């Protein structure tokens, strides 16, 4: 993990992959590849919908 | 005999959700005391940085 909390090799190349979008985030197999970052930010709570 | 430090403090992007406990996650400002050169080097960007 780099200073910007993104995955980078030991040289400085930005690792790329399929972006995760949606609420909750999921995996898209058709989305254009984007750099992968791992923020430490707190995720917001979700209202209960189905039980 | 020094003038007081008048500034603006920002608390935006704060969370009131059920986190269990209250803890500080970040803090920063843009003021520093005078300093002197201790070291320097050259980065791959071509810029010269003096610590």
């Amino acid at each position: 993990l780099d200073e910007n909390r993104n995955l980078v090799n030991m040289q400085g190349m930005q690792l790329t992959g399929y972006p995760a979008t949606g609420t909750p985030p999921t995996i898209q197999q058709g989305a254009n590849p984007a750099p992968i970052t791992i923020p430490n930010t707190l995720m917001a709570a979700k209202s209960t919908t189905t039980a | 005999g020094a003038t007081a430090a008048t500034f603006s403090l920002s608390f935006l992007n704060s969370m009131q959700q059920n986190t269990g406990a209250n803890n500080i996650v970040a803090t920063n400002q843009n003021g520093y005391k005078p300093g002197d050169l201790v070291s320097y080097q050259i980065n791959n960007d071509g810029t010269v940085v003096g610590n």
